[PDB]
RNA sequence: AAAGUUACA
RNA sequence: GGCGUAAAGCGCACGCAGGCGGUUUGUUAAGUCAGAUGUGAAAUCCCCGGGCUCAACCUGGGAACUGCAUCUGAUACUGGCAAGCUUGAGUCUCGUAGAGGGGGGUAGAAUUCCAGGUGUAGCGGUGAAAUGCGUAGAGAUCUGGAGGAAUACCGGUGGCGAAGGCGGCCCCCUGGACGAAGACUGACGCUCAGGUGCGAAAGCGUGGGGAGCAAACAGGAUUAGAUACCCUGGUAGUCCACGCCGUAAACGAUGUCGACUUGGAGGUUGUGCCCUUGAGGCGUGGCUUCCGGAGCUAACGCGUUAAGUCGACCGCCUGGGG
């Protein structure tokens, strides 16, 4: 109910025409995202968040840019949820039965570094083994202990995280995402109109969708 | 210049749908209004309102069922260049009757359902399908 | 180029009031003094053709309202015709 | 600076 | 069905016949529409039946004969007529920016030539050379003069013009755009076969003029040859007056005229408002450039200046070659 107050954004001058109903501006060269318009789509989006919630369908966080590399880890790892920090891999959904091999080679080599490569052979193999488990963890990270494919994807960055959401339209993953105004509502499935590039913002995003999904958990 | 003012309102409704604009407006006139009213009641387009004193101006409220538009395809038949009668046995049907087609009997401006029943023919507006 | 004070005498004359500046007299009028005014001008400059062309669509705009007016009323046609002098 | 050409299944 | 690139938008414009035409009221019923009557030969076709044992075939009734004429009535649309209304189109007032056009002058730079003064043995040219020019004294340099042609910088996907096209400065004749606020006319409009006009360069004719370039031509090279590219020259032409020609990859390979349909960045040229404060800002118009959304499409790409959605006319295309 426009509580915060420091997600109005605007990203840039120019925009997206197709956002033209969620804004005015301002005298900087600035477009105000409407909040007022903002807070009725955002119960919204957390309704149906709570919705899903109550059926446990691995929820699934991404956010890339340095504002939500690490808020998305807070969020997600806090209660129950999976995430994308890193570069999201092109196809990481649609190939699935591919990526969920790479997986299984994290796990393998997480157990290596339990049992296996850690002491049982030289130092130029191990270390290399363990960069690349290092190199494997940071992006496949959260979605570690997914199963499968997820069933609500939520998304930073319409614009930035475009390719994430295109997988999930061309599979069945309703996309919560929010965006500025030189993103592209088209093509995401509850829009939640806002400030994206500021960690003031995203973590007020992120605190208010994770509380929901624990609520979701009862 | 503009020799075809109601092929200019077809193409507004059309614009105006494909641009997803709540309303069209174009300059009024009795044979606008005469079809604006069939369009209403028909259900493809919703409330339309004539302002004005000495220009008197027609504003149309498009309609949208879902995300598409109510108008699919609306399209001119009887044009200046061509004009097109049609007797009370051969009037069109419109996508087997789903659509509907404005005519101009003589008995004022119907579809051409209403102009079956009324057993006359006419001139033939338009296809609204 | 049909000066001011030329104007003025005659939206006057033809005029059906001091500032009926419109009226098919008027215009038929302005337009039959610059054709005779640039008629001695091209008696010089023959090689002229981009003014010629200005000089036409005056020519041939004239003949639109002239054969504009007769439509309406044959009458105030003949006496604009026959006062200004033209048709032939 | 000079530098042309070379039949197909 | 097509016409940017596959065949296909006249080089551009004015414009008669023709085609089409804003809005309101009335009126007439011509188109148009609803019945009715007369007729639309029979046979054929079709539909329901009947007879040859079935079939073909034959045959009873219909339905058709999509047409035309006449009578009655309906007035929504188109047309005629009458009266209007301003939106389109145009007239006037004021100003603005322009290589828009025609004519007449003139300024400076430079090339060439001529006459002179110094003055020396090379200059010029090429990939290299040579022809060529030069001890009759060149080239270089200074002075004087004559002639013609073109206007460096500005200068800019800048501007103007229908197109071709238009570039120093000054004058006098002239055309067209645009804008602000006002009046005025009241559909005066759009397109346009035939017709008419304009229409790069080259070319042609008659007079001039001729600096520089330069087809042809000549000489030198290069080459296997070299009727070429390169070099040295050089005539028509290029320049002017007046006629003719009437064609260009005359091209954004995109006819003209209107309407409607997300955006961004600029250029150029008007303008009306505040805090005229000071650089500025907010808006509104006209042309113009680039990028791009939907949409379009064979794709390239086009994309508010459409190649999108549509209307009104016109032109043109129908396999390659011949
Ligand atoms: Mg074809
Ligand atoms: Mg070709
Ligand atoms: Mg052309
Ligand atoms: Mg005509
Ligand atoms: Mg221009
Ligand atoms: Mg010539
Ligand atoms: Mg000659
Ligand atoms: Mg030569
Ligand atoms: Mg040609
Ligand atoms: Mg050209
Ligand atoms: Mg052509
Ligand atoms: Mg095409």
């Amino acid at each position: 109910m426009l509580k915060a107050g420091v997600h109005f954004g605007h990203q840039t001058r120019y925009w997206n025409p197709k956002m033209k109903p969620f804004i005015f501006g301002a005298r900087n060269k600035v477009h105000i995202i409407n909040l007022e318009k903002t807070v009725p789509m955002f119960n919204e989006a957390l309704a149906e968040l709570n919705k899903i919630a109550s059926r446990k369908g691995k929820i699934l966080f991404v956010g890339t840019k340095r504002a939500a590399s690490e808020a998305v880890k807070d969020a997600a790892l806090s209660c129950d949820q999976f995430f994308v920090n890193h570069r999201w891999l092109g196809g990481m959904l649609t190939n699935w039965k591919t990526v969920r091999q790479s997986i299984k080679r994290l796990k393998d080599l997480e157990t290596q570094s339990q049992d296996g490569t850690f002491d049982k052979l030289t130092k130029k193999e191990a270390l290399m083994r363990t960069r690349e488990l290092e190199k494997l963890e940071n992006s496949l990270g959260g979605i570690k202990d997914m199963g499968g494919l997820p069933d609500a994807l939520f998304v930073i960055d319409a614009d930035h995280e475009h390719i994430a959401i295109k997988e999930a339209n061309n599979l069945g993953i309703p996309v919560f995402a929010i965006v500025d105004t030189n993103s592209d509502p088209d093509g995401v499935d509850f829009v939640i109109p806002g400030n994206d590039d500021a960690i003031r913002a995203v973590t007020l995003y992120l605190g208010a969708v994770a509380a929901t999904v624990r609520e979701g958990r009862s | 210049s503009m020799q075809d003012p109601i092929a200019d309102m077809l193409t507004r409704i059309r614009n105006g749908q494909a641009a997803n604009k709540a309303a069209v407006t174009m300059p009024s006139s009795k044979l606008k209004v005469a079809i604006a009213n069939v369009l209403k009641e028909e259900g493809f387009i919703e409330d339309f309102k004539v302002e004005g004193d000495t220009k008197p101006e027609l504003e149309l409220t498009l309609k949208y069922f879902q995300g598409k538009a109510v108008v699919e395809s609306i399209q001119r038949v009887s044009r200046p260049g061509l004009r097109i009668y049609k007797r009370k046995d051969e009037l069109p049907k419109v996508m087997a009757g789903l659509g509907i087609a404005v005519v101009s009997t003589s008995k004022g401006v119907m579809t051409d359902r209403a102009a079956r029943q009324a057993g006359l023919g006419g001139e033939i507006i338009c296809y609204v399908a | 180029s049909l000066s001011t004070e030329a104007t003025a005498k005659i939206v006057s004359e033809f005029g059906r009031d001091a500032n009926d500046t419109g009226s098919t007299e008027v215009q038929v009028a302005l337009l039959t003094a610059q054709i005779n005014h640039l008629q001695g001008h091209f008696a010089e400059h023959k090689k002229d053709h981009h003014s010629r062309r200005g000089l036409l669509r005056m020519v041939s705009q004239r003949r639109k309202l002239l054969d504009y007016l007769k439509r309406k009323d044959v009458a105030r046609y003949t006496q604009l015709i026959e006062r200004l002098g033209l048709r032939r």
